[PDB]
């Protein structure tokens, strides 16, 4: 799976980042072009001190540091026959002529080819995997499955009761445990013909039996031959992939304009049209006319839209780069892994609605100034740049999405101005993970706070941010309202979620609605993602709609404070990998490559772990009998469910605090408690059995399931007690045995497999998951439920993260412009597995008539003082002509017009603050400035008239 | 007439509706087909999210039109 990437500007470096984090055999770069200041508009691996040097030479150091299993090299020349050393070739910043030559060669030699270009708010992608490409998975979705009630002799499969099969015409399915028809359960897939949401035909199978009953059907994913046409023979009648059916007439305009751009470049010594220039735009439009008359393209050319590409020809936006880079990286993954249905074949996208209107966009404003923001100014204008610099953001979360968002804000120069400032927050800390690579977070960064480490990396990217990023370590919720209070919001410009749970999104949404601050929202799920915007007094909020029940569970990175069992399941899988896979592969390649240490001194980003793995797994802790494997398992129990938790509590006592003083221990799930091994406890025993069996499988020793052996060995083994790097590495390395002792000794590595039930894999998963659940007081699960929930875990992908970050920034540039028309915002949705994109105008906030006045049900409100309940009732009766029938705070009912007068005479003359204190039995903290009350009222006709909420000031 | 509905998961749904059917009726038909409450369906057509109360003609939806059924993700 060898990859070549030509061009190392913003788009190319984004593609390389995502391809490295995702993981492939090798990665090769080619971009000898000297570095230019403007390149720093969207390229985050170039420093202002790297001007004049080739780009690949200076970015290879930072790209190889991403993934250690993916070596990154550079090439200074480029031959035609050299391209055969690559499974995929990606091309950016290249004329159309060299593109045609390269694509002719690749397509002729069956080599995947992906061209991509980012020009201002416009973007083009083209794919060509040869005329005989094979795709093993057309949609990426997990195979369907169902319970069969019966199967007629003609093939009419029926579902159990009212269970839906969800099959489409063309799907193939196999059957299992089908009474009546024995020959149907072998596994031969059979084509499906749907005839309803509960039945479907499969063809005359009466040779297998007169009928079938009580079965289980399961979908089979069939390969498919996709035949791609070379860039040359497809340039006349290209096949588009529409990102927005609302812009259905634009893909041809762009298909012509992206060629006219290369033509204009060829005709002016490689130079591109000047930003927002008119005569250059005229030459460009005439080039478009020429290329249209030559290709016989029967389309009316839009003059304004086309010239908008000449105006934005020198635009290099980081948002577009991130978007298209995630997309193209996922396409490269499709090309290498032969999974997921790629783009076929042309993809032309625009975010033209992002263009500003609150400022002047002329040639004098967009002119290059000679700085890093040039590539951006060319689109938005120096004036607008300052609005970006004078930004106050609140980023909630510093995960992968948060890091992408911070990188984008940094390249954009957000908050760099005099009044600008960034506020990041995320309670989680950076923890190791042998199956999760990250963009900014390095292995050495382990133990730090995500927010602070991200702030540091970002400052490295654009030093102009130093001192502009306050990085909190707080959880965002009701308790943290002392820090993120009125003063904190009254200064903010906008809020941006980078969350992984719906409760945090809802809380942040309610807060933003209260303080009338715009919100950006993004979410992912494997290869799928969504982007939503909330604009005060314009759109409805994130909480104004509900989503279907989640069918799968997404994991981005292991959590430090698990709360649901899926977290412990993922943790147990990572432990499985760390225990029965990576050390064993280290030992295997140690006895197979002669220069394993000489090269590991450089490649590995943590040689200490490599050396310790070799030591413990080959000599120091080498099992010679199954009983020794049981002792090993006992020690591992002590290490991963006793000692680690003790050290954790020693580093974070139950009464510790954070950088601001809040309780370090969240609240939802308290601090864990360690475990004391006791074989009579069956979770402990099951863990022992599974771990011993796997450790014996690693060394070929026979495992046993008879408890007698375990009792024998553990009756006389107790691991040691527990209580809370320059020369050491070399001494340990020299303390190893000579690799010349090669006796063909293979350490069988554990390849995780869930469908098997005799490999003790799900056993280990369930045992470790439930033990860690017990640690943090979580409801454990059983074998079956653990298997099921594990089958439904999806790891987030860097590509979807980059895509959502790009779209969110494209909406941010709208938010800072002050756009007040809903038609100009765009909520986005995408599934990269099928190259599907969609955008829709947000839903306007519902307006309502009260007293004959239009008011926003979500944003407008009543602002009153801390009056007495009677005063409030009288106000709403005389100033609003409303008979208040209900008044509530939080989930507590304060007043209702039907309650008995005894209960009311003690609550009418009380102030609303005092009323809330008495009803809640809990005094108001001193830092609360406002109270929120819902109310239900009736007009003069006794008819309930819905009304806004009340903000009592105190 | 007959419209199509493609989903994030890559599934197509053929629906037999008339020109003046309310958005609510199409959502209920999608429910009968797949079983998702209308209050959780997100239908998009030509850059516009179909709201309840309107009609297919109000959004200029013709024969063989292609709507998008989408949802929000939280991961
Ligand atoms: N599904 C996409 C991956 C999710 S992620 O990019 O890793 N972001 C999760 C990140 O945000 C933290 N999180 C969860 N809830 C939080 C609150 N209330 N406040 C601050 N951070 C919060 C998580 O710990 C992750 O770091
Ligand atoms: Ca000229």
């Amino acid at each position: 799976s060898n990859v070549l990437i030509i061009g190392c500007k913003g788009l190319g470096v984004e593609i390389a980042k995502n391809v490295c984090l995702a993981g492939v055999k090798s990665v090769t770069l080619y971009d000898p072009q000297p570095t230019r200041i403007e390149d720093l508009s969207s390229q985050y691996f170039l420093t202002e001190d790297d001007i004049g040097v080739p780009r690949a030479k200076v970015t290879v150091s930072k790209l190889a540091e991403l993934n250690q299993y993916v070596p990154v090299s550079v090439v200074d020349e480029l031959s035609t026959e050299y391209l055969k050393n690559f499974k995929c070739v990606v091309v950016t910043e290249t004329s159309l002529t060299k593109q045609l030559e390269i694509n002719d060669f690749t397509h002729k030699n069956h080599i995947a080819y992906i061209a991509a270009d980012s020009r201002g708010l416009f973007g083009s992608i083209f794919c060509d995997f040869g005329e005989n490409f094979i795709c093993t998975d057309t949609d990426g979705n997990e195979p369907l499955t169902g319970m069969i009630a019966s199967i007629t002799d003609d093939g009419v499969v029926t579902m159990l009761e009212e269970t839906r099969h969800g099959l489409e015409n063309g799907d193939f399915v196999k059957f299992t445990e089908v009474k009546g028809m024995p020959g149907l359960n072998d596994g031969t897939p059979r084509k499906v013909e749907v005839k309803g949401p509960y039945t479907f035909s499969i063809g005359s199978v009466k040779d297998l039996g007169s009928a079938g009953y009580n079965g289980v059907f399961t979908q089979v994913k069939v390969p498919t031959k996709i035949s791609f046409k070379s860039l040359r023979e497809s340039l006349k009648d290209p096949e588009y992939v529409y990102p927005d059916f609302g812009k259905m007439m634009r893909p041809p305009q762009y298909h012509i304009a992206f060629q006219a751009l290369s033509a204009f470049a060829d005709a002016h010594e490689g130079s591109l049209p000047r930003p927002r220039n008119d005569i250059d735009a005229a030459e460009f439009f005439e080039f478009c006319k020429k290329i249209a008359s030559t290709l016989q393209f029967d389309v009316e050319l839009d003059e304004k839209l086309i010239k908008e590409i000449s105006y934005q020809a020198r635009g290099d936006l980081v948002a577009m780069s991130a978007f298209l880079g995630g997309a193209v990286a996922q396409e490269v993954l499709k090309a290498t892994t032969s999974k997921f249905y790629p783009l076929k074949q042309y993809f032309y996208f625009d975010s033209l609605e992002s263009l500003p209107s609150s400022v002047t966009i002329s040639e004098e404003t967009c002119k290059p100034r000679g700085c890093r923001y040039d590539g951006q100014i060319a689109v938005f204008g120096s004036e607008f740049q300052e609005k970006i610099a004078s930004l106050s953001t609140f980023l909630v979360g510093a995960g992968a999405i948060g890091c992408e968002m911070l990188k984008n804000w940094a390249m954009m120069g957000v908050a760099t101005g005099e009044s600008g400032h960034i506020s990041v927050t995320d309670m989680d800390s950076i923890e190791k993970s042998n199956l999760n690579r990250q963009f900014l977070f390095r292995p050495r960064d382990v133990g730090k706070l995500k927010s602070e480490c991200a702030s540091t990396a970002v400052s490295i990217m654009n030093p102009s941010l130093t001192g502009k990023i306050t990085s909190y370590q707080e959880r965002v919720g009701p308790e943290s309202e002392g820090i993120f209070g009125d003063e904190f919001f009254e200064k903010l410009s906008l809020v941006t979620n980078a969350l992984d749970n719906v409760e945090a999104r809802m809380y942040v949404d309610r807060r933003c609605v209260f303080f009338e601050k715009p919100l950006l929202e993004s979410g992912t799920l494997g290869t799928k993602g969504n982007t939503q915007v909330v604009v005060p007094h314009l759109t409805e909020s994130y909480g104004s709609s509900q989503d279907p029940p989640e069918k799968s569970f997404p994991i981005c990175t292991l959590k430090n404070f698990p709360n649901r069992i899926e977290h412990t399941i993922a943790w147990a899988r990572d432990l499985f990998e760390g225990l029965f896979k990576q050390p064993i592969d280290n030992v295997n390649m140690y006895l197979s490559s002669p220069n394993f240490l000489e090269t590991s001194l450089k490649t590995s980003s943590n040689p200490r772990e490599v050396l310790e793995n070799i030591r413990d797994y080959l000599v120091t802790e080498k099992p010679l009998s199954f009983e020794e494997c049981i002792m090993w398992a006992r020690l591992q129990f002590d290490k991963f469910f006793n000692n680690n938790i003790q050290q954790l509590l020693f580093n974070f006592p139950k009464d510790s605090v954070t950088s601001t003083g809040q309780p370090f221990w969240s609240g939802p799930k308290r601090a864990p408690t360690p475990l004391s091994f006791d074989i009579h406890n069956r979770e402990h025993f099951d863990f022992i059995v599974a771990a011993a069996s796997l450790y014996a499988f690693n060394y070929g020793l026979k495992s046993e399931t008879d408890p007698a052996i375990y009792e024998r060995v553990l009756a006389g083994y107790n691991p040691p007690p527990f209580a809370p790097d320059k020369q050491e590495l070399k001494s340990i390395a020299d303390s190893l045995p000579p690799p010349s002792s090669l006796v063909g000794f293979r350490l069988t590595p554990a390849e995780f497999e869930k469908d098997d039930d005799s490999n003790h894999h799900i056993d280990f998963i369930t045992a470790a998951s439930n033990l860690r659940a017990m640690n943090y007081d979580i409801t454990p699960a059983d074998r079956f439920k653990t298997k099921f929930v594990a089958g439904k875990i999806v790891p987030a992908m860097c590509t979807s993260t980059a895509v959502v970050s790009g779209l969110v920034c494209l909406e941010l540039v709208k938010l800072v412009d002050g756009k007040k028309k809903i038609e100009e915002y765009k909520n986005g949705f995408f599934n990269l597995a099928i190259g599907l994109f969609t955008f829709s105008d947000p839903i306007a906030s519902p307006k309502m008539k009260v007293n004959g006045k239009e008011i926003d049900k979500i944003w407008d409100r009543y602002n009153l003082p801390d009056c007495t309940l009677q005063e409030l009732i009288d106000y709403f009766q005389k100033e609003e002509g409303l008979e208040v029938t209900m008044l509530s705070s939080g989930v507590s009912l304060l007043y209702a017009n039907f309650q008995p007068p005894k209960k009311l005479a003690e609550r009418l003359p009380l102030k609303i603050s005092e009323l809330v204190e008495q009803i809640t039995k809990k005094k108001l903290e001193p830092f609360r400035k406002h109270l929120v009350l819902e109310i239900c009222c009736d007009d003069a006709n006794g008819e309930d008239v819905e009304v806004p909420f009340i903000c009592i000031k105190l | 007439m007959q419209i199509f509905v493609k989903t994030l998961t890559g599934k197509t749904i053929t629906l037999e509706v008339e020109s003046s059917d309310t958005i609510d009726n199409v959502k209920s038909k999608i429910q009968d087909k797949e079983g998702i409450p209308p209050d959780q369906q997100r239908l998009i057509f030509a850059g516009k999210q179909l709201e309840d109360g309107r009609t297919l003609s109000d959004y200029n939806i013709q024969k063989e039109s292609t709507l998008h059924l989408v949802l929000r993700l939280r991961g």
